[PDB]
């Protein structure tokens, strides 16, 4: 086969990612017009540190 | 992929060991100057890896007198 | 919110971006996002210019990058969208890139904070950034995209493929910034966990494209990058991901096998994969053959599917006996397209009857010969013999069939020196004849050789007609071809014995008769009811007549898939011709039979008011075979007379006009006989001119059945019918008739018939022009077109435009053949018609071409290539195809050897840098060898060719098919090596000192540039940063060394808990923007995992950054 010039390779990439993607995103992303877990960890560590420091070492 | 290792083929691991078919070396560990020597005739083409932390292989040579010499 | 759009643009945009800055208090997010929508509308209707907007670009960039920092996802998406509409030239992108907005864009990519609309605008913005200027793409967004696409499948991210597509689009225009941060490794490891074929090939095409041109070939390692894709096969215990679910371990292995198989069979369709995988060193093809010779029944059974799908061979069924899998690879086996509903006779005749071209090049054979020679050179046949002997039966049968197919392909598409010593098979015959080895190996070698002989007999048998209509068509064509150019008596005794044992006259019960004996009485020569006047024979034929009539409802009610269904139909055809064999005594039965047939067909067609609907009885029973009787009634000259004595032809003429039943026209158009002139051609012309569009298309497609079967006098009426079909209203029918004519003009007697009735092929597409260019190949027609000023009109047109469009045509055909591109089983990639190929044939247009002096600039273009841009490579491809089409006959080599350009192409075929034109030169040198003089020229330069045509299957070793190959296949696989582009205090203190005991600037690489805030204090007059509350400088270097140690991914938990304790104890150390800029610059230059990078970027989330906001509002107003 002859997929060597960048235009045919670009067109193949765009049509392959647009048509054969089950999830939506690509046909919104590849539009050719232009061609909190750490908060949970911090609040848990806060409530653990509140009860934790009560003794002398 | 280290617990999956339980057998070794000599065509895959070291292809020069299974193509010997005769040697002038003696079988290791058995040589005394007052006895006729036993030469290494053949090597078995499959090794079994023992399930351990160091995984010792089970080599089995075949001497010239028709007796199998199992090693580790 | 509140749009006016009729005011001063400077006042409007100043209050616009001032309300965007909003002083971090007393302004809601809804009015800010509505204001951003108003801003992008104002930038849409009024063009961007620094004079009519009233402000410089820089203030708009500073007040647009603040919208990315607000907590609402909607205002962030609106800010990204409004920033996308601003980037329109390189200067705006450079001004956006000088102050570090790319840190904020890379931040807004990787949060996954339940926002799938906010992350889309960021990817659209960076696609616009790649589009405007790809040589200035920052490393921040590059590292962000690589981190998302590298560890996104495990974290269930839904933007994985959308990021890998942007990475592949970036790697075509700026490969160094992708290869530096390790993006090519992400691409290469992303083809092994992608089951989708098109995405897998689109990912591997960029890697094979970097290996094509040398300037991009410097960015790929030698034997460790491309050869990763054959790592699931070469490594027996392959672990792709380090942390995966142990519950799925077999399905993951099959997924790896499928994706690696798709990648391997996708690299062998490109020249940069063929040359780079078959290098003369310790290549990646020898490791693929070497692991095939190892008795591991899981890799060995999976490599055979790859070898079957590389050579485009059909897979046999999984069995243990050779005679069952040999039947499944029969070329004449039944397929689902051959049913009456889909593709009744035409799709079957496409498969079983051969093509009419015997001298066309057929580039698929060139590619398969190159692949087969490259595989045989690395020792595939010895490995196949070793798989045949020392393996299980399930794999031995499949490897025996594969070896049979390869040995049949060798004596068909390979040159004689490559394939005169392959059929001996020394390693198998020396094993089958050695009585020193154990007897099991000897006997299985002898059994394998017997199965190879059986496969050769099956191959030399050929495909046979499965149907009974195509069988009668081929038999009638063979009969007339035999009849154009030029037994026992058993009087009364043995006939009576045979009709006694036939059991017809003993009892009237059907399905109990001896039908072999009935066939033998009906097909014996001299018994024909005209010389043997016996009453028992009349009883026999009357019982058979009453059985075969549809009104009696005996034969017309047996359903399809019956035990004996073809035999009853064959006996019926020979019975209704045996009735015609007595033309003076066989009227009373034959007339009754054909009257009952036309009565049934008028009742079922809809010529009655009872039901007019019996499609459920014709389509599933044997009552559809009553056309075949009319078929075997239509061949004989006395048959058409008897057929017209009843109202049969008029009945089909009225059948042609109806609209509801399309299957009956398929039945009558494939049964009748069109050998002689009469009323049978009128029905065919009426279906072709005025019928249903699907029936018209099928009648136009049923001319291959009359062309490929060599029906005589086809050039009289078939060419007339095709020219008449070219004027059809429907477009698919006209294009199909154009394709039938393009196939039929491969015979000179048909091209002379087409020229004598001059058509108008110019008002159609490029296919009509390419068909009309075939007129130049003979003097009668060239001299016709030369008077009206057409050849000189086409010469300059092909000189300026259509020489570089012919290469697009042949590349589009090859891509549609074997790369699954589909521009908006093995096919036949036949070469398109080139005007330079047609002018040279007859020595008059050869001289007309020579006086124009077009070969001189062509040889100058081949001798002086640029090989730097991509337009001059296209021009060199056009010149090479033009020279190869010029040198396709004996009058072309004469003017082609005056400049000596054939050694130039032969040197370009083995010393070039770009590999695509190195394959183009192979195709051109194959096209050169279509004559004996061409192969004799190529033999002096050590390039062999095939010396036989496509006329005979087994030609005796002493116009041709175009195929030429080097004597040593490793000559064109030489690539000159290119070196890789890479070869050209507190950290000691924190080990023994804790954080609490040291409690009783810290930025290492922080300068005026590369800071979020400090860049603006020089250009736009921002006030310098305030002094914050040695109490904070040590925490700065502590969080910096923690985020440094988080990069190694060795023990991430301790460092993230340390960062959490720092954030809990001092929530104000994450507020200085000169530290956030430093950790963003550190993220822009290291390899962080995706959860670690998300945690680092989310640590700085709930921050105020008040001072930059208020001083931006101060510098604006
Ligand atoms: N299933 C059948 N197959 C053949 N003939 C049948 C069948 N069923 C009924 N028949 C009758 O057999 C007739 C043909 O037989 P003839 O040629 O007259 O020989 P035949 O022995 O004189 O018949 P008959 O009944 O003795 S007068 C048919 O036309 C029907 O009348
Ligand atoms: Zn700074």
């Amino acid at each position: 086969a002859f997929l060597d010039n960048p235009t045919i390779i670009l067109a193949h990439i765009r049509q392959s990612h647009v048509t054969s993607d089950d999830t939506g995103m690509c046909e919104m992303v590849l539009i050719d017009h232009d061609v909190s877990n750490t908060a949970q960890r911090l609040e848990r560590l806060r409530k653990e540190r509140q009860n934790q420091i009560k003794c002398k070492n | 992929q280290l617990p999956q290792l339980t057998s070794l083929e000599l065509q895959y691991v070291s292809p020069k060991l299974l193509m010997c078919r005769d040697l002038e070396l003696a079988v290791p560990g058995t040589y005394d100057p007052n006895q006729p020597i036993i030469r290494i005739q053949s090597i078995a083409p499959s090794l079994q890896v023992i399930t351990s932390k160091q995984r010792p292989r089970k080599l089995t040579l075949m001497g010239s007198n028709g007796h199998e010499f199992v090693f580790l | 919110n509140v749009p006016l759009d009729l005011t001063r643009e400077p006042s409007d945009n100043l209050r616009e971006i001032l309300q965007n800055v909003a002083r971090l208090q007393g302004v809601s997010n809804m009015r800010k996002l509505g204001h951003l929508n108003n801003f992008t509308k104002l930038l849409c209707d009024i063009g961007h210019s620094e004079e009519k907007l009233g402000f410089h670009y820089e203030d708009i960039i500073i007040c647009l990058r603040l919208a990315l920092l607000n907590e609402a996802k909607e205002v962030r998406a609106a800010g990204l969208r409004a920033l996308r509409y601003l980037i329109q030239d390189s200067s705006i992108l450079q001004k956006v890139l000088k102050l570090k907005v790319d840190y904020l864009i890379a931040r807004c990519i990787d949060i996954q904070q339940s926002n799938e609309v906010e992350r889309t605008q960021a990817l659209r913005l960076v696609r616009k950034m790649i589009t405007v200027n790809a040589s200035l793409f920052p490393s921040s967004v590059t590292n962000s995209l690589i981190a998302v696409g590298n560890d996104g499948l495990q974290e269930r991210d839904r933007m994985v493929r959308a990021c890998i597509a942007i990475i592949c689009e970036l790697a075509l225009q700026n490969p160094e910034v992708v290869a530096l941060r390790g993006g090519l490794n992400t691409i290469l490891k992303n083809v092994i966990d992608c089951q989708l074929s098109r995405i897998n090939e689109a990912l591997i095409t960029t890697i094979l494209h970097l290996l094509n041109h040398p300037k991009t070939r410097q960015y790929v390692r030698a034997d460790v990058e491309l050869e990763r894709i054959l790592a699931p096969y070469t490594d027996f215990h392959y672990r792709h991901s380090p942390d995966t679910a142990e519950g799925q371990l077999k399905e993951d292995r099959e997924a790896r096998f499928l994706a690696s198989k798709m990648g391997i069979i996708a690299t062998f369709r490109s020249w940069a994969g063929i040359i780079n995988l078959c290098k003369p060193g310790n290549s990646g093809i020898q490791s693929l053959i070497g692991v095939l010779c190892i008795p591991n029944m899981e890799i060995r059974r999976g490599l055979l599917e790859v070898l079957y799908d590389i050579f485009r061979l059909p897979l046999p069924v999984v069995t243990e006996e050779f005679i069952e899998a040999l039947l499944s690879v029969d070329p004449g086996r039944f397929q689902d397209s051959w049913r009456l509903s889909d593709g009744f006779v035409a799709a079957e005749a496409k498969t079983i009857l051969p093509h009419r071209a015997r001298s066309r090049p057929d580039l698929m054979d060139n590619y398969l010969a190159l692949i087969l020679s490259a595989f045989i050179r690395n020792g595939l046949l010895e490995g196949l013999v070793e798989v045949i002997t020392n393996s299980d039966d399930h794999i031995s049968v499949r490897a025996t069939i594969l070896l049979g197919e390869l040995l049949h392909m060798a004596n068909t598409i390979l040159p004689h020196s490559h394939s005169h010593h392959l059929h001996c098979l020394p390693t198998l015959m020396n094993m089958a004849a050695s009585f020193d080895i154990p007897k099991e190996k000897r006997l299985r070698a002898s059994a394998a050789l017997n199965c190879l002989k059986r496969f050769h007999e099956m191959k030399k048998r050929g495909p046979k007609p499965y149907s009974l209509h195509l069988d009668h068509i081929i038999q009638k064509a063979i009969a007339t071809h035999q009849k154009r150019d030029q037994i026992l008596k058993d009087t009364e005794e043995a006939l009576l014995i045979n009709l006694r044992d036939s059991q017809v006259l003993q009892h009237k019960e059907n399905l109990e008769w001896n039908w072999n004996l009935i066939g033998t009485i009906l097909k014996w020569p001299n018994v024909n009811l005209r010389n043997y006047k016996d009453e028992q024979l009349h009883r026999f034929v009357r019982r058979l007549l009453y059985f075969y009539k549809p009104s009696s409802k005996l034969y017309a009610n047996l359903d399809l898939d019956f035990a004996k269904a073809k035999q009853l139909t064959v006996v019926g055809c020979q019975f209704t011709e045996f009735l015609l064999e007595s033309e003076e005594d066989g009227q009373g039965y034959l007339e009754d039979l054909v009257k009952d047939i036309v009565q049934w067909l008028n009742a079922s067609s809809g010529m009655k008011p009872e039901r007019s609907l019996q499609n459920n009885g014709l389509l599933t029973t044997l009552s559809q075979h009553y056309f075949l009787f009319i078929g075997t009634l239509s061949c004989h000259p006395h048959g058409v007379k008897m057929l017209e004595k009843c109202s049969v032809f008029q009945c089909l003429l009225n059948l042609c006009s109806l609209k509801n039943q399309d299957h009956l026209l398929k039945l009558t158009v494939s049964s009748l006989d069109y050998s002689r002139d009469g009323l049978a051609r009128v029905i065919l012309s009426k279906i072709l001119t005025a019928a249903t569009d699907a029936c018209r298309l099928y009648a136009t497609k049923h001319l291959r059945v009359l062309l490929r079967a060599n029906v005589e006098f086809f050039n009289n009426w078939g060419i007339e019918l095709l020219v008449t079909q070219l004027h059809d209203k429907n477009k698919t029918i006209s294009s199909e008739a154009l394709d039938i004519l393009d196939e039929a003009c491969e015979d000179k007697a048909n091209l002379h018939a087409l020229i004598q009735m001059k058509p108008a092929l110019s008002h159609l597409g490029d296919k009509g022009l390419l068909l009309l260019l075939r007129f130049l190949s003979i003097p009668k027609g060239f001299s016709y077109l030369n008077e009206r000023g057409y050849v000189a009109k086409q010469l300059e047109k092909w000189h300026r435009e259509y020489n570089s469009k012919y290469v697009d045509l042949i590349e589009e055909q090859l891509n549609e053949a074997l790369t699954t591109y589909r521009k908006p089983q093995r096919p036949h990639v036949y070469l398109p018609i080139h005007l330079y190929g047609q002018l040279v044939h007859h020595k008059t247009g050869c001289h007309l071409l020579e006086v124009q002096n077009i070969i001189t600039e062509l040889c100058r273009n081949v001798r002086t290539p640029d090989l730097d841009k991509w337009e001059e490579i296209k021009k060199l491809k056009a010149s090479l195809w033009a020279l190869g089409n010029i040198g396709s006959s004996n009058w072309g080599l004469n003017l082609l050897q005056e400049e000596n350009v054939i050694p130039d192409i032969l040197k370009l075929a083995k010393q070039c840098e770009v590999l695509s034109i190195r394959g183009t030169c192979v195709y051109v040198l194959g096209l050169i060898a279509k004559t004996k003089q061409g192969c004799d020229i190529l033999k002096c330069h050590n390039w062999d060719a095939v010396r036989h045509s496509r006329k005979h299957l087994w030609p005796v070793v002493p116009d041709y098919i175009g195929l030429a190959l080097p004597v040593d296949i490793n000559d064109i696989f030489q690539v000159k090596d290119i070196p890789y582009f890479q070869t050209k205090s507190f950290h000691l203190l924190r080990q023994q000192m804790s954080l609490t005991e040291i409690m009783n600037t810290g930025l290492q690489e922080h300068t005026d540039d590369n800071c979020l805030y400090c860049v603006c204090i020089e250009i736009l007059g921002f006030q310098p940063s305030n002094q914050l509350s040695m109490c904070r400088i040590l925490l700065r270097k502590e969080v910096l060394r923690l985020v440094i140690n988080l990069s190694s991914s060795v023990s991430t938990k301790c460092h993230e808990t340390g960062l959490l304790t720092i954030k809990e104890k001092y929530p104000q150390t994450f507020d200085d923007i000169c530290l956030y800029s430093e950790v963003s610059h550190l993220l822009s230059h290291c390899t962080f995992r995706l959860p670690c990078r998300r945690f680092i970027q989310e640590l700085f989330q709930d921050v105020q950054f008040l001072q930059m906001h208020e001083e931006a509002e101060a510098v604006l107003a």
